[PDB]
């Protein structure tokens, strides 16, 4: 019903910034929440009716418009010293809420810090295939920065889900720093049989949010783009 | 007390 | 739609010339809202002049209870005067101590 | 309004958890339930009027003792896909919510037969400064942070094979050092028998 | 069957004006015991019956703010009803709104009551069950289909069952001493001749409560239905109710015509003579 996009945004300190969010459940009320660790979940702004905003509870920094339905962007500007948070947008229709999927919202002091995430598929061991019969791959995805990826598989050119676990937390490669790159890893597990098949094709695929075309980088590195990175392999028999 | 609605009953 | 007001006007207790009462006149079964009463005395309209908060019968139609604290003597006479949409001129209805 | 929560819960899967939750106001006549996982949004779970005792729906159960302001949620014969933030909410009215803090409630897969083992993956790739795989624990293995700077341990996680219907947990470590073998790359934390395999 | 409780909303449109009046009043039985009216300096829910005052300040400002939040709940209806009915934006209109419980002597819900109303005629009402509407007419009809997939019956329902029986009960407790304790009518008979051949008979009540009462005029033990004049029950002032009914008769028969009043706090039915 309600739709976010995108999932991660990433701005330097000081700089205004609008979040969308659009319905098709013909709703007249809409919300805008944020969540921070330690703390639930605040109210920003809200609108019962097209033309019509209120604030909620912690609007200093925001503004809101409501000029048709479906759609309530909030924006985010020199707000609060903290203007990074999850943001959720939400609406009702009957008896509670209905959410999107929301938004993550990182501002930093810097861009000198952002890194595209480094990926590499690591194959199965020949014991676990002998020993189990099943067979695990391993994707790593190494040095990125901010914590916005999304990890996925990709068996014979099309996603997976089953018999995939990813980390629900990154890694912190130096976790004392506030702004320390970040690793992740993935599990992939078949059957023995399947992964001896030399025709079965395994792609793991991170999707990085980063830069933009508008946003000034003067380091002789590459520029950390919005981008995927991926690595793969073939089965091996025997 | 008065009925306190939280759902508008909205036209 | 629309209706007209039904009106009576009476006192609070039995009259007594000389005692202190009050006056009223009950202004019921209109609609709109939108209604002018005042209270009269010798023609001249009374100043200290109250009134209930606006309320309806199951039928939707309002009513309401102006009074003001009076004593009555045998030579003042009192009256209600009434105005709103259904009417062409304003109603006056004389206060009656048997009534 | 004031609605409090245990963050707490860890149950074991087929078992039944309940999850519970107290508010401060008596004007609080509308009381919710909700979930999370985690990076998604709030899912509307259940909904009472302070008028009721108990409703149910499903493998759901919610009780309320008015008289004590204890909300409480029951799920019955929890699964996998159980696993998230447990929200209680209450109003008064227009909406005008409070959340509680959440509940994180994870659902501990039985293994049916365990055989811890730790292997080494190479990279399809490039030459060494490769993984271990620490993998078929029991969901008691703790699996430690890491003692050294330069080596990185992960958290274990829940693996479900459902071609098979078979679930399974593993850890993964890595380091660019050279003196890192996998032997005991995980040796330095608490549980199971001992380690190593591969041939 | 012995109380009700109600509580009574009118949003009138005023455009030219300012913005749309509401006004809200609350009953037990036949006593108000509060008042909101969105025109005061600052608008808030107010007692109008001494009991009521005991509320702490919590109980008021919750009540301040429902009727704030109604008020704009109203303010909005009325712009729709404008549009379902293809009005000017002109003209002044009128949303009504009644709800509230009847409770037995014992207590317990008889049935509960939800109706609406514009421009003085019917628009849509909770059924009798609780569950279902009565749309009025086809614009109401769209409402229903609103209130009926938002579910919106389910809240009056739990409202009406449950703290509209609640409170009642609360408030026939705390204010025992006048709503508990019927008022019996001060009954006289008055003669004013209107001839030499012919006077009228009045016969009063006052004082009494609650409002309802039957006042009839018998002759030699007779009922007088079609002579007699009735007034309708009006308000004293002081919380308590009048009413009078008058015959006109021969003079010198007057001892064969009897005044018969029935009250709920009379102990018998009066039978009075001048």
């Amino acid at each position: 019903g309600i739709t976010q996009s995108p999932k991660y945004l990433f701005r330097k300190e000081g700089q205004n910034v609008t979040l969308s969010c659009e319905q098709n459940l013909n709703h007249d009320a809409m919300y805008w929440y944020r969540q921070d660790p330690g703390q639930g979940l605040r109210l920003i702004y809200y609108s019962q009716i097209v033309n019509d905003f209120q604030k909620g509870d912690i609007a200093e920094g925001y503004s809101v418009s409501r000029e048709k339905k479906e759609s309530f962007p909030l924006t985010v500007t020199s707000a609060q010293k903290n203007p990074t948070a999850f943001y959720l947008c939400a609406s009702t229709g009957s008896y509670g809420y209905t959410f999107g999927s929301g938004t993550r919202l990182t501002v930093t002091e810097d861009l000198k810090n952002v890194f595209p995430p480094e990926v590499a598929v690591f194959e199965p061991s020949e014991a676990e295939i002998s020993h189990t019969q099943k067979a695990t791959l391993v994707c790593l995805a190494t040095g990125f920065y901010p914590d916005h990826v999304e990890l996925s598989w990709w068996v014979n050119g099309k996603e997976v889900h089953s018999g995939v676990c990813t980390d629900p937390q990154p890694l912190k490669e130096q976790p004392a720093l506030n702004d320390s790159r970040y690793s992740l890893s993935s599990r992939l597990r078949v059957s023995a049989t399947f992964w001896q098949n030399p025709r079965n094709h395994f792609r793991c695929q991170v999707q990085f949010t980063g830069s933009r075309r508008m946003t000034s980088g003067p380091r002789i590195g590459p520029k950390p783009v919005t981008q995927i990175v991926s690595a793969e392999a073939w089965g091996r028999a025997d | 007390k008065a009925f306190s609605p939280e759902v508008i009953p909205m036209f | 739609i629309q209706r007209t007001p039904k009106i009576q006007v009476y006192s609070r207790h039995p009259a007594e010339n000389g005692k202190s009462n009050f006056l009223n006149c009950y202004v019921s079964g209109f609609h709109p809202s939108d209604i002018e009463v005042d209270l009269l005395k010798n023609g001249e309209r009374i100043e200290k002049v109250e009134h209930s908060d606006l309320s309806f019968s199951k039928d939707w139609s309002f009513y309401l209870l102006y009074y003001t604290e009076f004593t009555p003597t045998e030579k003042d006479e009192y009256a209600c005067r009434v105005n709103h949409v259904t009417l062409s001129q304003p109603k006056i209805v004389k206060w009656d101590r048997d009534m | 309004e004031d609605v409090e929560q245990s963050l707490f819960l860890s149950v074991r899967e087929g078992d039944s958890s309940v999850i519970n939750c107290t508010y401060t106001d008596s004007s609080s006549t509308y009381l919710y339930w909700y979930k999370q996982e985690p990076g998604a949004g709030l899912q509307l779970l259940t909904y009472i009027f302070s008028n009721m005792d108990m409703k149910q729906d499903q493998r759901l159960t919610v009780l309320l003792n008015k008289k004590d302001k204890h909300l409480s949620l029951r799920i019955a014969d929890t699964q996998t896909g159980d696993s998230a933030i447990y929200f209680c909410a209450v109003s008064g009215g227009y909406q005008k919510v409070t959340f509680g803090i959440g509940t994180k409630l994870q659902v501990i897969p039985n293994i049916q037969n365990p055989d811890p083992a730790v292997y080494q993956l190479r990279d399809s790739k490039s030459s060494d400064k490769s993984v271990c795989l620490f993998t078929d624990f029991d969901s008691q293995t703790n699996v430690s942070q890491s003692k050294d700077s330069d080596v990185y341990i992960t958290d274990k996680c829940v693996l479900d094979m459902r071609s098979m219907d078979f679930k399974s947990n593993s850890a993964v470590a890595w380091s660019n050092k050279s003196d890192f073998a996998c032997a005991n790359a995980f040796n330095n934390s608490i549980i199971p028998e001992d380690t190593f395999f591969p041939s | 069957g012995s109380h009700s409780m109600r509580y009574f909303y009118t949003a009138m449109s005023r455009p030219g004006r300012g913005e749309p009046r509401f006004i809200a009043v609350g009953y037990v039985d036949d006593t108000q015991f509060v008042r909101f009216d969105s025109d005061a300096a600052s608008p808030r829910m107010a007692p109008r019956a001494p009991w009521i005052e005991q509320e702490g300040p919590e109980y008021w400002d919750g009540e301040t703010r429902n009727m704030k939040a109604s008020a704009q709940t109203y303010r909005e209806n009325l712009r729709i009803a404008l549009r379902y009915y293809n009005q000017s934006e002109a003209g002044s209109h009128i949303i009504q709104v009644m709800y509230g419980c009847d409770v037995g002597p014992d207590g317990r819900l008889l049935r509960g009551h939800d109706q609406y109303a514009y421009d003085g005629k019917d628009y849509i009402a909770l059924n009798e069950d609780l569950s279902s509407w009565t749309a009025a007419d086809t614009a109401a009809q769209i409402i229903q289909r609103k209130w009926e997939a938002a579910r919106v019956a389910e809240q009056l329902r739990a409202y009406l069952e449950g703290l509209c029986v609640e409170w009642l009960r609360r408030y026939l407790e705390n204010g025992k001493e006048t709503l508990q304790r019927a008022d019996p009518p001060k009954t006289h008979v008055t003669h004013h001749p209107i001839s030499d051949h012919e006077a009228t008979l009045r016969c009063w009540a006052l004082g009494f409560y609650p409002a309802e009462i039957t006042l009839t005029w018998q002759r030699d033990g007779e009922d007088q239905t079609q002579d007699t004049e009735l007034v309708e029950t009006r308000p004293a002032g002081d919380r308590t109710f009048q009413k009078w009914a008058a015959v006109v008769v021969p003079s010198g028969e007057e001892q064969r015509y009897t005044c018969h009043v029935q009250h709920e706090g009379l102990p018998k039915p009066l039978t009075l003579r001048w």
